C-alpha cells in the first residue's frame, strides 16, 4: 500500500518533468 | 479520537499532505472540515492503487506488478494519475495526454488516465451505494469518463470493459471495508458525509 503510493508518486514526477 | 487523529493513525504523511494541499488549492479548512480531509486521503489512495497495478510492455500487453517484475524498465504503467499532482499542472498533463492521444480533451478534470483504452477515469467512493452515484456522475460527465465507483460496503460500479480485475477490485474494496470497520470502532462511521 505504502509502495503503491511511493511508486505513483514516483511516477507523477516522472511524467512531468519528461513535459 | 479526533478524526484529525484517525487520519494521521490511518493513512500515510504524504496522502494526508496532498489533501491538504487539495483543500489549500479549493480554499478549505482541515481543521473545520475533517470528513473532507478523510475523503481527499481515501480518493488520492484509492487512485494511486488503481495505477499500480496494471503495466503494459511495448507491444501493449497487459501484466501485473508481480508478473513484470524483472522487466519493469521495459514496461510502462497501465495508468497515469493525474489525481494527487498541484492541480494547475494536472490540467496541462490532461491537455498533453489528449493531445498525444487524438482524443477530446475532457471538459472536467479526470483522476486517471488508461492508456491501453485511450480513456480518462473519473474514481468515485461512496458510503451509499455506487450505482446511484454512477448515475448522479453520469449527468455531468455524460461519455467523457469511464466511472470507477467503489463504495465502503463492498458495492461498486465499474464499466465490463474497465482494466481494473478482481484482484485489483479485491484489493480497493478491502481496503475501503477495513477503513469503515475502523472507523466504527471509533463511533466516527455515522457522523460521516462521503463524496455523494
Ligand atoms: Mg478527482
Ligand atoms: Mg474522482
Amino acid at each position: 500500500l505504502s509502495n503503491d503510493i511511493s511508486q505513483g508518486i514516483k511516477r507523477q514526477r516522472m511524467t512531468v518533468e519528461s513535459m | 479520537m479526533a478524526m484529525d487523529t484517525f487520519i494521521t493513525r490511518n493513512f500515510q504523511t504524504t496522502i494526508i499532505q496532498k489533501a491538504k494541499n487539495t483543500m489549500a488549492e479549493f480554499s478549505e479548512d482541515p481543521e473545520l472540515q475533517p470528513a473532507m480531509l478523510f475523503n481527499i486521503c481515501v480518493h488520492l489512495e484509492v487512485c494511486y492503487v488503481i495505477s499500480d497495478m496494471n503495466f503494459l510492455d511495448e507491444e501493449g500487453k497487459s501484466y501485473t506488478a508481480l508478473e513484470g517484475q524483472g522487466k519493469e524498465q521495459n514496461l510502462r504503467p497501465q495508468y497515469e494519475v493525474i489525481e494527487g499532482m498541484p492541480r494547475t499542472i494536472a490540467w496541462m498533463v490532461q491537455r498533453s495526454l489528449a493531445q498525444e492521444h487524438g482524443i477530446e480533451t475532457p471538459k472536467y478534470l479526470a483522476d486517471l488516465f488508461d492508456y491501453k483504452t485511450k480513456r480518462f477515469i473519473e474514481v468515485g467512493i461512496t458510503k451509499g451505494l455506487a450505482d446511484d452515484y454512477f448515475w448522479k456522475k453520469k449527468e455531468k460527465l455524460g461519455n467523457s469518463m469511464e466511472l470507477m465507483i467503489f463504495s465502503y460496503n463492498q458495492d461498486y460500479s465499474l464499466s465490463n470493459e474497465s482494466s481494473l480485475d478482481e484482484e485489483g477490485k479485491g484489493r480497493v474494496l478491502s481496503r475501503l471495508t477495513e477503513l469503515q470497520a475502523e472507523l466504527s470502532l471509533k463511533n466516527l462511521w455515522q457522523v460521516l458525509i462521503g463524496e455523494e
